[PDB]
């Protein structure tokens, strides 16, 4: 976490943007 | 000094999960997470 | 956005990012089936 949490949640919320 | 790895492909597999999820509806989403992950790797053979 | 969604993928997610697996669909197998080990 910390950077890798952010990011994922940046990744999470594009996937669940696009769909 | 903590630089984060993104592999390809990591955004395309949560789209095609979530897409599926979205549209059929099932009722338990890790029940359905394990049939939908073990087929596709079935079918990658 | 069915219960808990957003939950499983910040989970799968967060972990490919920590442990940085050498495959994401065999990973995908393994972190479910011990979700559903778990529950």
């Amino acid at each position: 976490e910390e950077l890798a949490w952010k990011i994922a949640k940046m990744i999470v919320s594009d996937v669940m943007q696009q769909c | 000094m903590s630089h984060i790895q993104i592999p390809p492909g990591l955004t395309e597999l949560l789209q095609g999960y979530t897409v599926e999820v979205l549209r059929q509806q099932p009722p338990d989403l890790v029940d359905f997470a394990v049939e939908y992950f073990t087929r596709l790797r079935e079918a990658r053979r």
